[PDB]
RNA sequence: AAAACUUUCAGCAACGGAUCUCUUGGCUCUCGCAUCGAUGAAGAACGCAGCGAAAUGCGAUACGUAAUGUGAAUUG
RNA sequence: UUGAGAAGCUCAGACGAGUAGGCAGGCGUGGAGGUUUGUGACGAAGCCUUGGGCGUGAGCCUGGGUCGAACAGCCUCUAGUGCAGAUCUUGGUGGAAGUAGCUAGAUCUA
RNA sequence: GUACGUGAAAUUGCUGAAAGGGAAGCAUUGGAAAUCAGUCUUACCUGGGUGAGAUCAGUAGUCUCUCGAGACUAUGCA
């Protein structure tokens, strides 16, 4: 499968993909829009506190805030898959960023929605040698 | 079939490949190879001339040596070091056998004849720079010669001597004289000089001035092969560009009576003296071949891929084994299996 | 007699920027109250024949050469004579095996090739 | 040219018929040529296939590689070659197939309809 | 009309007296690799016939020598080889590189 | 299966077939997880047993790799060649020339800039003229220079990179892919003077051995560490990729020996794919053929040459 | 004024199933021939396979038997 | 002086709105006989693309990317031949809208 | 990759870009950013030398045509 970002390669990233989950489109895009960019211990412990209410995720294009919690659930899964395919890669856990996001429509068949997310790596090498 | 081969460092690997041996083939067993002489590239050999069983080895700083594979291993029963003063330009283009005499013709134009019962060493001058020189095989003391900007010349020592001569007599410096000289082919469509450079010369008399009509073909550095017969003319009876890549060398195959060539390419064919075509190629050889030689009924090609193809008269893949470094020259020391 | 043209933009047509089902072939209005057919200010344009080129430089590209269309290499050898006025189209269909023979044989007969780097590559 | 108005030259019937035919009408369908020392040796150019034929592939990925044929796969017109295999993911032998126009036939199986069927086209063992 | 044929400009010409025999229809003439000798063999060749007639073959003439002219030069120059480019190996390879 | 040619039939024959493959996978994945758990030694030996295959595991076999153990027979040959006044003690100097196709663009020259950047001590002469690549080899050994690199390109986008050895030494062509500036990469990094530090990776095959030793004469043998720039040249299914970085060390759990560097690019990134190895000056006719690859034979992915 | 939001354009991924290629189908014309049933027809239902989802086939002699051939395959 | 596609080439002058309507020349699609000794696995047809051109225009030629088995220029023959509408037929898809709300939990939250 | 040939438009999501005081929209003229068009002294003429070849020999043969018009095979290079 190829996927819609130019990381995720092997380089320091793990994919994750959602295929015609059951679950409202309009949700998802504002769950996802939220915790993309995000550390992903962060995003686990954002989407907690969705789940204890403590944090309501905005509702910006499809509109002020909200408490899904089945949206949050699928996303949960998928980022716990993105972890565990991590692992497998063997990458620096403590360091995991969400770096790309991205729910899709699916056929009209309740309207389903496909879900991908990318986890990476943030660095920077000092030159020095002045 | 056993084998002997020449390696650029040096040393000489006897073989006793037996057929069907392919190394490409995890399952196949490796053929037994005995390896020595010198690991030294300062004496990289150039040529396997086979004096029957005898087998005669040049090297790059000149060290001629003699080997009789008749006994396992073989044993070096001769030695020679030509003068440092003629190897200081020059390299050997080529030595052959001819009624019990070694030829050493140079690329500088130099040529030196060396007997191996008498001893005897003679020094002939030539034409320039020679790049393809050899001997007829059944008329002793014809020398054919070529090179780049020099077209073919036949050297005779003895005029007709009307079956044989003497060897002591043969390549006397008065007594050598060209009694034919090729004459370059007409220009081209572009009103081009056809360039001119022998790569290679063999002589096929046998499959097409006492014991005339000599029918012989060389090959070009243009990928040009042109046969030759004195009797037509001095230019060539026919002329056929088989390859784009230069023509390495020609030779004879006698189990079929048909003539085969090489290029720098790696494309070795069977060329045929009554259709005038190509027909068939040997497939799989890869990189250059450094040389090829033929026995019979089998056939032993060696290059730039290190290993050592066998084919038959009639172009089936027999043997294959990898030979580590770099080939120079191969000899099938018999033809038929261990 | 130099390359020059009335007009460079194209003639789209009325309100095909509007609608997609629209398309931008220029199709003449024929609406009874149309005022963009009826020429008004601020409107478009129409083909008229008074947008026509000069005879001596129609299908004549920039740099002074009428395209011609060869299939095969046939068609490139009667361009012999001809070379300093047309130039060799290549069909956009001829393999890239025939691509070279046209774009050699073009070479030395003079002609110009207009397509002569299409599908293949040089080596030195 | 066809004349005859009993044949058809139809892309529409020809494939019904081919596709249409059964296992008796496939067995025709389904022949395979003779090597070139025996074709001339019972004079015979061509002769349907038959389990435990030794054969010899001419085309393909296969080419070249001999074998007999293990069973013939009447309803896709195929050939099964013991020791023509294909790697499948379990590490499994999934025997590729082979059609019966491109093998050679080097040896027969010599049953007695065989014999028979050569003598009755005019040739001889 | 003038057509050359293997690195030879040859003059080609018909008359009505041949019309109807096709094999023998066109008779030829070699012309020579001196320009100059070449024209005097048109004239004398093509002579008495239309000046039109005689212009454009000493026409195609001249732009045959030239064709004949660039062919020589470009096989002097060493010009590159033109090695094409196949869509099923570079699409082959292209994935095989990204896998890699 | 694929017998019945009806559409919505044969999906709900694939459906009801699909679900019941999964459900059986699905029952003895759970037993075999109930029984690993009871004895962790079946987990252990079905680890030690059920490795997933690679291409490079099921790599067809070819004799022409080397053995771990270095062989004395290629010492011998290797100690006397082209490349080896880089290796002995004399430790020559490598100066590189680069040059283009003639009369290419601006495209190279921004490129090319980017090859010199990696490379300290190397100059460049743009191809002015009628001169042919075996003429410039000519010259150049009389120059001074050592190798020669060309950075060939056409319709405005190099494509193949050639080099030869001088004075004689063998020829390479190479065909560029994916050849990103320094620009198109992300979180790039400007380059200083300092001597950037070969790497050379996956290079098992004998034929592989030559075109890396080739590549490691075409760098100044000594390093600058205070520079700390790594050029890494890597071998993977035949296709060569070249990057350059600069690695800083940092703290990394993950690695066990607790120590793991960052790494940055610096540019160029481009591939490989040795389409020819002569001997003797690069000529496009009348060279001899070291490795000329057939096309054909490439197709079958398990088999490598270099 | 940036973000958010709104807008256009490009890249990428969904969505949709047009276009293009064909094609064991349809339609059209011509041509040859004469053949159902109280000796139970057409139709219907129930059955039947080493396992059939439809589908054909078959009738407790059931996806048919006898007989004449062909001559080694059925095939998930 | 070559300028006879005499259906050609050349010269001169005036003129140019347009509905209903009349006349003329062309462009394009499917297929048909002839033809290009046409193109095509070294990539046909198709498709997208701010690549380049050609024509007043209908339209056309070409580069790149996908693509994978057919296709076209010319002279004639032929017709189920050209769409923005018809509250047009069929399929698809949006805004409206997470709205009207309906199934839980505690008006809110799912 | 069985939601499986090509995969168009509508339509939707992500990213990059510029723009964004109650519209947008298009047309002219440019500017700017972004990007392509296409680059070419090189050949001609003249001078000599050097080796050549031939359609040239104060030259010899064959083949097909219609004496000489072609294709060649020798031989010399004036």
């Amino acid at each position: 499968v190829r996927y819609s970002a130019s990381p995720a390669l092997e380089t320091k990233c793990a994919k994750a993909r959602g295929a015609y989950l059951r679950t409202h489109f309009k949700n998802s895009r504002e769950v996802a829009f939220t915790i993309n960019g995000m550390s992903l211990k962060k995003a686990f412990i954002f989407l907690d506190n969705v789940k204890e209410h403590k944090q309501a995720v905005p509702f910006r294009r499809f509109n002020q805030a909200r408490w899904p919690v089945k949206s949050v659930k699928f996303f949960y899964d998928l980022l716990k898959n993105a972890e565990a395919n991590a692992e497998a890669k063997g990458l620096d856990m403590d360091k995991l960023i969400i770096k790309h996001v991205q729910v899709n429509a699916a056929p009209k068949q309740s309207s389903p929605s496909h879900i991908e997310i990318i986890v990476a790596e943030e660095e920077e090498a000092v030159p020095k040698a002045n | 079939m056993k084998l002997l081969l020449g390696d650029e460092i040096g040393q000489l690997k006897f073989i006793e490949i037996k057929k069907g041996t392919d190394t490409s083939n995890p399952e196949s067993e490796a053929p037994v190879i005995q390896k020595f002489g010198e690991l030294d590239r300062e004496k990289g050999v150039l040529f396997m001339l086979k004096h029957e069983m005898n087998v005669f080895v040049a090297r790059k700083n000149g060290t001629i040596e003699c080997w009789n594979v008749n006994q396992e291993p073989p044993i070096l029963s001769s030695l020679w070091q030509l003068d440092s003063s003629l190897l200081e330009t020059a390299s050997i283009v080529s030595m052959k056998y001819s009624n019990g005499w070694l030829m050493l013709a140079l690329s500088d134009g130099n040529l030196l004849f060396r007997h191996i019962e008498s001893s005897k060493l003679r020094k002939l001058q030539l034409h320039g720079p020679l790049s393809a020189v050899e001997l007829h095989p059944r008329i002793p003391g014809i020398i054919a010669a070529g090179g780049k900007e020099n077209d073919v010349c036949l050297y005779s020592c003895n005029p007709t001597c009307k079956s044989n001569i003497d060897e002591l007599e043969l390549w006397r410096t008065e007594n050598v004289v060209k009694v034919f000289q090729g004459k370059n082919v007409k220009n081209d469509s572009l009103n081009l000089r056809v360039r001119v450079w022998i790569t290679g010369i063999v002589f096929t008399e046998d499959i097409i001035d006492e014991s005339l009509c000599f029918h012989f073909a060389t090959i070009t550095h243009y990928g040009q092969l042109r046969f030759y017969d004195t009797k037509h003319g001095r230019r060539p009876v026919s002329t056929f560009d088989v390859s784009t890549s230069p023509l390495s060398h020609v030779g004879l195959l006698p189990s079929i009576k048909l003539l085969y060539f090489a290029d720098k390419r790696a494309q070795i064919s069977i060329f045929d003296h009554s259709k005038k075509k190509v027909i068939g190629r040997f497939q799989g050889v890869k990189g250059a071949p450094s040389s090829i030689h033929c026995l019979g009924n089998v056939v032993a090609i060696t290059g730039l891929d290190r290993n050592v193809r066998i084919f038959d008269a009639d172009r089936k893949p027999l043997a294959n084994a990898y030979i580590k470094a770099l080939p120079t020259s191969i000899i099938v020391i018999n033809e038929r299996d261990a | 007699v130099n390359i020059i043209k009335k007009r460079t933009k194209p003639f789209k047509r009325h309100q095909s920027d509007r609608f997609k089902r629209v398309g931008e072939s220029w199709r003449k209005p024929r609406g009874i109250d149309s005022c963009v057919r009826r020429r008004f200010r601020g409107t478009i344009s129409m083909p008229k024949i008074g947008y026509g080129n000069n005879k001596k430089t129609r299908y004549c590209m920039p740099n002074g050469l009428k395209a011609f269309l060869v299939r095969n290499v046939s068609d490139v050898e009667l361009l012999l004579m001809h070379n300093k006025t047309y130039a060799a189209e290549i069909a956009g269909n001829v393999s890239a095996r025939k691509r070279v023979e046209i774009v050699e044989k073009a070479r030395a007969l003079g002609v110009k090739v207009t397509n002569a780097g299409a599908k293949v590559r040089s080596q030195e | 040219m066809k004349f005859s108005r009993d044949v058809t030259s139809s892309r529409r019937k020809q494939r019904k018929a081919h596709f249409g035919a059964p296992s008796s009408v496939r067995r025709v369908l389904m022949s395979a040529p003779l090597s070139k020392e025996l074709r001339e040796q019972y004079k015979i150019r061509s002769l349907p296939v038959r389990r435990d034929d030794q054969i010899t592939v001419i085309r393909g990925s296969n080419k070249g590689r001999e074998g007999k044929i293990t069973s013939v796969y009447r309803k896709k017109f195929l050939l099964l070659i013991e020791r023509v295999t294909r790697e499948k993911a379990n590490g499994a032998s999934a025997p590729v197939g082979i059609d019966a126009s491109k093998v050679v036939i080097t040896k027969l199986h010599l049953d007695k309809d065989r014999k028979d069927l050569i003598v009755r086209k005019g040739g001889k063992v | 009309t003038v057509r050359e044929d293997n690195g030879k400009l040859y003059l080609y010409m018909k008359t009505i007296e041949r019309a109807h025999f096709p094999s023998k229809l066109w008779q030829r003439i070699k012309l020579s690799k001196n320009y100059a000798k070449a024209l005097e063999q048109i004239d004398q060749q093509l002579l008495y016939w239309p000046g039109r007639q005689i212009h454009r073959c000493k026409q195609r003439l001249t732009r045959l020598t030239q064709y004949l002219l660039k062919a020589r030069r470009l096989a002097l120059k060493h010009q590159p080889a033109l090695i094409p480019i196949k869509p099923k190996q570079a699409h082959r390879e292209a994935s095989r590189e990204r896998k890699a | 299966m694929g017998k019945i040619k009806n559409k919505i039939v044969r999906q709900q024959q694939y459906m009801k077939a699909l679900h019941q493959k999964n459900k059986d996978k699905l029952e003895r994945r759970k037993e075999r997880a109930k029984e690993e758990e009871k004895d962790p030694e079946k987990k252990r030996l079905r680890l030690s047993e059920n490795i997933p295959a690679t291409i490079e595991s099921k790599r067809v076999y070819d004799e022409t790799i080397i053995e771990d153990k270095p062989d004395e027979e290629l010492q011998a040959e290797l100690k006397d060649d082209e490349f080896s006044a880089y290796f002995s003690e004399e430790r020559k100097v490598p100066k590189l020339l680069v040059t283009t196709s003639k009369r290419a663009s601006r495209k190279c020259y921004d490129f090319a800039s980017e090859l010199l950047d990696c490379f300290p001590n190397a100059e460049f002469r743009k191809r002015t003229g009628d001169i042919e690549v075996h003429e410039i080899a000519e010259a150049a050994a009389k120059r001074g220079y050592t190798d020669l690199l060309v950075l060939n390109e056409d319709r405005k986008k190099t494509n193949a990179l050639t080099l030869v050895h001088l004075p004689n030494g063998p020829s390479f062509y190479f065909t560029l892919s994916n050849l990103q500036t320094a620009k198109e990469i992300s979180n790039h990094g400007r380059s200083t003077g300092h001597i950037p530090e070969l790497i050379i990776n996956n290079f098992s095959t004998r034929l592989g051995m030559t075109v890396a030793r080739a590549f490691q004469s075409l760098f100044i043998q000594t390093p600058q560490i205070q520079g700390r720039q790594v050029v890494t040249i890597h071998c993977q299914r035949d296709f060569l990729f070249f990057r350059r970085h600069r690695y800083a060390f940092r703290e990394k759990s993950n690695m066990p020996d607790g120590i793991g560097t960052g790494l940055q690019e610096l540019g160029p990134r481009f591939t490989m794919r040795l389409r020819m190895v002569q001997k003797g000056v690069w000529d496009r006719k009348e060279g001899e053929v070291f490795f000329e690859s057939n096309a054909g034979e490439e197709s079958d992915r398990r088999k490598f040459w270099l």
